[PDB]
RNA sequence: GCUUGACUGCGAGCGUGACGGCGCGAGCAGGUGCGAAAGCAGGUCAUAGUGAUCCGGUGGUUCUGAAUGGAAGGGCCAUC
RNA sequence: UAGCGGCGAGCGAACGGGGAGCAGCCCAGAGCCUGAAUCAGUGUGUGUGUUAGUGGAAGCGUCUGGAAAGGCGCGCGAUACAGGGUGACAGCCCCGUACACAAAAAUGCACAUGCUGUGAGCUCGAUGAGUAGGGCGGGACACGUGGUAUCCUGUCUGAAUAUGGGGGGACCAUCCUCCAAGGCUAAAUACUCCUGACUGACCGAUAGUGAACCAGUACCGUGAGGGAAAGGCGAAAAGAACCCCGGCGAGGGGAGUGAAAAAGAACCUGAAACCGUGUACGUACAAGCAGUGGGAGCACGCUUAGGCGUGUGACUGCGUACCUUUUGUAUAAUGGGUCAGCGACUUAUAUUCUGUAGCAAGGUUAACCGAAUAGGGGAGCCGAAGGGAAACCGAGUCUUAACU
């Protein structure tokens, strides 16, 4: 019972090389190098999904920022003021709306000053 | 082939009822005169071999 | 039932072991050797008693007794033997020929182990206290 | 326990061990793996590093080259070397015990009867050692893939079948376990489930 | 002062050890010393003062004893 | 197992039992009767085997296709459906196969028989001496000098004579058993350079022989010796007439053959590393494992828009390869230039445990026989009894004079 490995062998590298595309030189092209690239492409993105929700969040605050300092609050005492409010908008929403809908927005700050007052 | 009885270790064992092993107590053989008659006492009956001996009397005695 | 529909009995043929083949089969690399020394090694190992060089236990205990040759050629016969040979008569050639002792032994013993429900006569044979008592109970003979 | 004959219309008092008991699966499957191991010829081998044809010396000195240290030119290693642990002729035959033999063949049996695969006649023999006759035989009664055991060796069906690739024929002292399930049906005759009967006890 | 308990067989129960082992022990049987008696004594206030196994020597022994009776040799107990 | 054994590592019987096979003779000498049993050499005859061989059943139509053995329809042979070949997979086309047969000549084995040589049967004898034994040194016995029997003998010695001698594991007695110092002998047993037939859960060109091939070659070495690489066009060569560029080149473009030249001789398939030509997108103010998360723009598809697929990726957050070895490695420690193929926990026999199956106070047979994976074979082995060094006793036993 003699076993080539070739088909097997062809198919696993022809699995990896093929999730090595786009990658420089030998990442793209050796199955040795392309092998490490693919591996630590996964570790990135295992790391990345976690780190995009950080860096949304981070971008959303940024931005309520801006529009709360426009209406002439900041950040900090406006997120309280919603929160003594009892208004459950979260900063995805109030991010959007900070740039699609200035008058709603300068809204949901009255609201904020009225609570803090 | 056949496993080999350490043959040493079939002269110094025997298999008991449940499946231990009996022997005889060290000491007893010579310098006897400033040994104590008790302590001389205690040797002469047979013992039973120890929980962490087992393993090696057993390796030594296949056919036991 | 068929050559292709028949399966053995489920946990009767356990799949081997195979060291080396990789991270996911739990043996890849040093196949459950660990790191280094003497047992890691191609045929490397100690000897059955070997203790690391300290006095085995095998050496450390003295020998004793001897061994009788005549406790080769003797031999014991339960109760429940005596009704397994033809003839009602239990002797040692009676005995040899039921197949209950072998061919070599010269001297036997009936012990008070099992049953005898028929009467029998033991002939030639050393009988214990107990085995007497339960030989003549079911109407059996002890003789020299 | 009774057999319904085909076209007799008779019935054969058969023990109900034999063919009347439960079907053990496991204990079947162990015997039929060993006949088919016990079919095994083993006849094979390859070389190790001690039977490659060449010489013991060293190719290359073992420090200073910058090469990697060898020994032998038959290293399993290396190309044309020796099988690292290369095949010898084996025995493949595995010990089956007498009485999970015939509870296997007892399995085997009961299970024919219950799938209505076992077919028991008064007689079954063929005038001349003639294919074409055992062919017409087999027509009439509506078989094609059948298993014949017979009471004793019948000289002429047993010609008459040899060219016939879903047919066989038996006495009842020469069956098998594998035999008894590869084909469809299997005709007995009054005699051989007389004979299988006193062999199965 | 008198003496040989520096007793022989055992030992509930413990301690301390990976193990081989080592230790403490009341009580039981036999026999003994001292004391009027209750009692005490299985060495020394206690904790060092030691050498496994193999091989071999000596004495003892309801064990074994290669045809059988012996014997040799072996076992067991004491000891070197 | 019993033993042997720096009683270490190891070494390792026999008695007895089951089987295969079975066969017994001659000389140590003379007489009587004489070529009487056997064996070898060898003429002839027959049987049979080998070394060439002979015969050996039964299919056609249609469809696809370059080609039919394939599909479909209907037949037929089979003691032959083992296998191979034939333009794709054939019981019926070809060679075979089952079965039935054959030798002028040489030869093997049997019996029958001729011849030369050898001697059968009977009676009365005879009965292996530098031998057995011993001292010394060694060796062989499972047995290492041990309490060591038995065997061989290099050296020195040295009996008895069937009213005798050897052995029964120191040695002695008793008893039993055998008869050394002369020789022959088939079978069952071991093996394979070679011949023929057949078979394989053996390999299939880095495998299997070193060698599928003009290989023990080429090549290396003074020599002994060492020792490769290297298979595939197509069904058939139909292996490309003829024309053109070119050096009466190499190489190519046409033509033609062919089913196919997406088979052109470096020839089936034709992977990967590696190297080009073309297009899309990005890139010349920009610093690091080269990705990943966000993401514009461009290109190209969608959907009959729908802020969506595919390629690219300005800009931006995070981010020092893998293996190994280590307390700990981006480590300036180890290993790897890359790819493809190969490359490392097996196998046999014991032994124990777990799972599973059979049978169960029983379970199971080994060699072998065989009616050959059956059945026979229970020789054995494990278990239902232990305790004690043992004798021995025994559901107990040992310890001790005896155990609370
Ligand atoms: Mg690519
Ligand atoms: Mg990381
Ligand atoms: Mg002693
Ligand atoms: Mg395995
Ligand atoms: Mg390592
Ligand atoms: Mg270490
Ligand atoms: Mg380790
Ligand atoms: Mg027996
Ligand atoms: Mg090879
Ligand atoms: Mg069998
Ligand atoms: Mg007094
Ligand atoms: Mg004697
Ligand atoms: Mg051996
Ligand atoms: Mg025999
Ligand atoms: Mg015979
Ligand atoms: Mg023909
Ligand atoms: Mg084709
Ligand atoms: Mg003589
Ligand atoms: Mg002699
Ligand atoms: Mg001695
Ligand atoms: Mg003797
Ligand atoms: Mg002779
Ligand atoms: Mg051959
Ligand atoms: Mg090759
Ligand atoms: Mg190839
Ligand atoms: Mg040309
Ligand atoms: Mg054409
Ligand atoms: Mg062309
Ligand atoms: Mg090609
Ligand atoms: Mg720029
Ligand atoms: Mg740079
Ligand atoms: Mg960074
Ligand atoms: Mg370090
Ligand atoms: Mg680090
Ligand atoms: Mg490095
Ligand atoms: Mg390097």
């Amino acid at each position: 019972a003699r076993v080539k490995r070739g088909v097997i062998a062809r198919a696993r590298h022809k699995k990896i090389l093929k999730q090595a595309k786009g990658y420089y030189g030998a990442r793209s092209r050796v199955y040795r190098v392309a092998f490490q690239a693919v591996i630590k492409a996964g570790q990135y993105a295992y790391r990345d999904r976690r780190q995009r929700k950080r860096q949304f969040r981070q971008l959303w605050i940024a931005r309520i920022n801006a529009a709360a300092r426009q209406n002439g609050i900041s950040y900090s005492k406006f997120i309280n003021g919603l929160k003594k409010a009892s208004v459950e908008i979260d900063r995805k929403i109030l991010a959007d709306i900070a740039v699609f809908d200035k008058v709603a927005f300068t809204a949901l700050v009255e609201k904020a000053k009225a609570a803090l007052a | 082939p056949k496993i080999k009885t350490v043959r040493g270790a079939a002269k110094r064992f025997k298999k008991t009822g449940k499946g231990g092993f009996k022997h005889k107590h060290a000491n007893l053989r010579h310098i006897l005169t400033k040994k104590a008659t008790k302590r001389k006492r205690h040797l002469r009956p047979k013992a039973m071999v120890s929980k962490g001996d087992l393993g090696l009397v057993i390796a030594c005695l296949p056919y036991a | 039932m068929r050559l292709n529909t028949l399966s053995p009995a489920e946990g009767s043929k356990k799949a081997g072991k195979r060291l080396g083949r990789g991270i996911g089969s739990g043996l890849g690399k040093t196949g459950g050797r660990g790191h280094k020394g003497q047992k890691s090694r191609s045929g490397g190992g100690v000897r059955r008693g070997f203790e690391g060089g300290q006095m085995p236990l095998y050496r450390r205990l003295p020998k004793f007794g001897f061994t009788s040759r005549k406790a080769a050629i003797t031999a014991e016969i339960r109760l429940s033997d005596l009704a397994k040979v033809e003839g009602g008569v239990v002797d040692l050639n009676t005995l040899k020929a039921a197949n209950i002792i072998g061919i070599q032994i010269e001297f036997a013993k009936v012990i008070l182990a099992g049953e005898v429900t028929t009467p029998v006569t033991v002939r030639g044979l050393r009988v214990t206290k107990g085995a007497r008592a339960a030989i003549e109970a079911a109407g059996g003979k002890i003789e020299e | 326990m009774e057999l319904v004959l085909k076209d007799a219309q008779s019935a054969l008092t058969v023990s109900e061990t034999t063919f009347g008991r439960d079907f053990n699966e496991a204990l079947v499957h162990q015997v039929v793996v060993a006949y088919a191991a016990g079919a095994r010829q083993g006849t094979r081998a390859q070389k190790t590093r001690a039977e490659v044809t060449g010489s013991g010396k060293k190719p290359w000195r073992q420090k200073g080259t910058g090469r990697a240290r060898s020994g032998s030119i038959k290293s399993p290693i290396w190309r044309s070397g020796g099988v690292t642990f290369a095949a010898r002729p084996q025995d493949h035959s595995q010990k089956v015990n007498k009485k999970m033999y015939r509870g296997a063949l007892k399995s085997i049996l009961s299970e024919l009867v219950r799938q209505d695969r076992l077919i028991v006649v008064e007689k079954f023999s063929v005038e001349a050692p003639k294919t074409k006759l055992l062919a017409q035989k087999l027509k009439d009664m509506a078989l094609e893939d059948v298993l014949i055991i017979t009471g004793e060796l019948d000289e002429n069906l047993f010609l008459a079948a040899r060219n016939l690739h879903k047919v066989d024929v038996r006495d009842a002292t020469g069956i098998d376990p594998v035999s008894l399930i590869a084909f469809d049906k299997v005709v007995m005759t009054a005699d051989a489930v007389k004979q299988v009967e006193e062999m199965l006890a």
